[PDB]
């Protein structure tokens, strides 16, 4: 019937003057657009048809042409930019926009997940949507008692829309926007489907993702103790979220940081250190890096939930760019902390994993790994131990490295193991 | 010292299948 049309036969159906046969080729269109393999997106987009299904979204007393031709359009903005801004440049924002309201919840539903290709986009499209309108409306769909009511599917891409509306950054989203969507965003967050928490917590962790005052917008909603619900999920695609939006909120102020560990992130750090999912482990010891960033009595709950055991293990074995976060923990651990705390440090095995990562053919490490040797030094200073310290380097073959470190093609790298072996190893 | 950052294969764009 519609199955496997050319083009030109499409094209001749959309330029008769009859609606049903303009149906009959939106829906062979459609189904072109829906195949799994190449879809003809820049065929159909020559072929001059997007004016055409635009004027088709309008067309209130047919509605199967309505979603025939969102459904088309919504596969063309699914492409590239290109073939995005030709649906943009077709004036089928505010069509869209106008269909969120449609009676009929399946071309509602079209228009919404049609509006996040295009948000989907990039920031320009996405303030665009927002400009024309599309906030109002998209929320009030999401406006009943409990969501529960709603449709699994539409729901999910209401969910995924609206983190387009929220995700990209020069620019961030606009504040008005952010804050209109985020009451609704928070009661996704809390809903019970995996897509959609998974989606919300994306969105969340868009909208973290950006300065102090962005982050702290999020905080104020009380979303932190979910989040850190969502960070002991099973589905990796809702821990994945949850932990970029923690360590995202983790890079604000100590005040944001200690609302992450009063909701107990930090019980969940054993399992996100250790998780056999090598991006969650990198993110991981990347939020730790920066809760040893702050306070002391920050880094000090650290130390009382265990886990510095922990960054001793991911610097011991890890990937690569996992070992390189640890470095930074241990460094932001040992500049920020205290003396007893640094000790803890060396008493849980920091050294020999430490001094082995100087082997590295990476000159960041090198330089992260020896502002911590200097901190623990300092430490040891202070406490008369210098020399203790200097022999466990010298008995793990540190000592030789550092030497090594001399004759480096850094500056830094060279004038901070020379400072070592001069002040701590003559 | 704090240190800032449905067709499947698909996040930014969905195509509808």
């Amino acid at each position: 019937g519609t199955v496997n049309w050319s083009v030109e036969d499409i094209v001749k159906g959309i330029n008769s003057n009859n609606l049903e046969s303009q149906l009959q080729a939106t829906q062979a269109a459609r189904k072109l657009l829906s195949r799994e393999k190449q879809p003809p997106i820049d065929n159909i987009i020559r072929a001059g048809l997007i004016p055409k299904f635009v004027s088709f979204l309008g067309k209130t007393d047919c509605s199967p042409i309505q979603f025939e031709s969102a459904w088309a359009l919504t596969n063309i903005a699914s492409g590239t930019s290109e073939q995005t801004k030709a649906v943009v440049d077709g004036g089928a924002i505010p069509a869209f926009i106008s269909l969120l309201a449609s009676p009929h919840a399946h071309i509602s539903e079209q228009a919404v997940w049609a509006l996040g290709n295009i948000a989907g986009d990039g920031s320009a499209f996405r303030d665009l949507v927002i400009k024309h309108g599309a906030i109002d409306p998209l929320l009030a769909l999401l406006a009943v008692p409990d969501l529960s009511t709603l449709a699994c599917g539409y729901l999910r891409n209401l969910t995924w829309t609206l983190s387009n509306l929220c995700r990209n950054k020069n620019p961030a989203p606009p504040l008005d926007a952010v804050e209109q969507i985020l009451p609704t965003l928070v009661r996704l967050l809390h809903h019970n489907d995996p897509e959609v928490l998974a989606d919300s917590c994306w969105a969340i962790s868009y909208l973290t993702d950006g300065p102090n005052e962005r982050i702290e917008m999020v905080v104020k909603k009380g979303v932190v103790p979910q989040l850190v619900k969502l960070l002991g999920a099973t589905e990796l695609p809702i821990v994945t979220p949850a932990l970029r939006a923690i360590g995202n909120i983790v890079t604000g102020t100590d005040e944001q940081t200690q609302k992450v560990i009063d909701a107990g992130a930090l019980a969940v750090f054993p399992s996100l250190l250790t998780n056999p999912k090598t991006n969650i482990q990198k993110e991981a010891t990347w939020t730790m890096s920066n809760i040893t960033a702050g306070r002391q009595d920050q880094i000090q709950q650290v130390v009382n939930h265990g886990l510095v055991p922990f960054l001793v293990g991911v610097l011991s074995k890890a990937d690569f760019k996992t070992q390189k976060e640890a470095a930074w923990a241990i460094t932001n651990y040992t500049s920020g902390g205290t003396v007893e705390q640094i000790v803890y440090l060396v008493h849980c095995g920091i050294i020999e994993p430490l001094m082995n990562l100087l082997s590295a053919k990476d000159t960041k490490i090198i330089q992260v790994i020896l502002d911590a040797i200097s901190n623990i030094f300092q430490a040891a200073e202070k406490l008369g131990e210098t020399e203790k310290l200097s022999i466990m380097i010298e008995e793990c073959g540190g000592l030789d490295k550092i030497e090594a470190l001399q004759r480096h093609e850094n500056e830094s790298v060279y004038k901070a193991s020379l400072n070592l072996i001069e002040k701590y190893f003559s | 010292l704090k240190r800032k950052r449905d067709k499947e294969e698909v996040q930014r764009k969905r195509r509808k299948a």
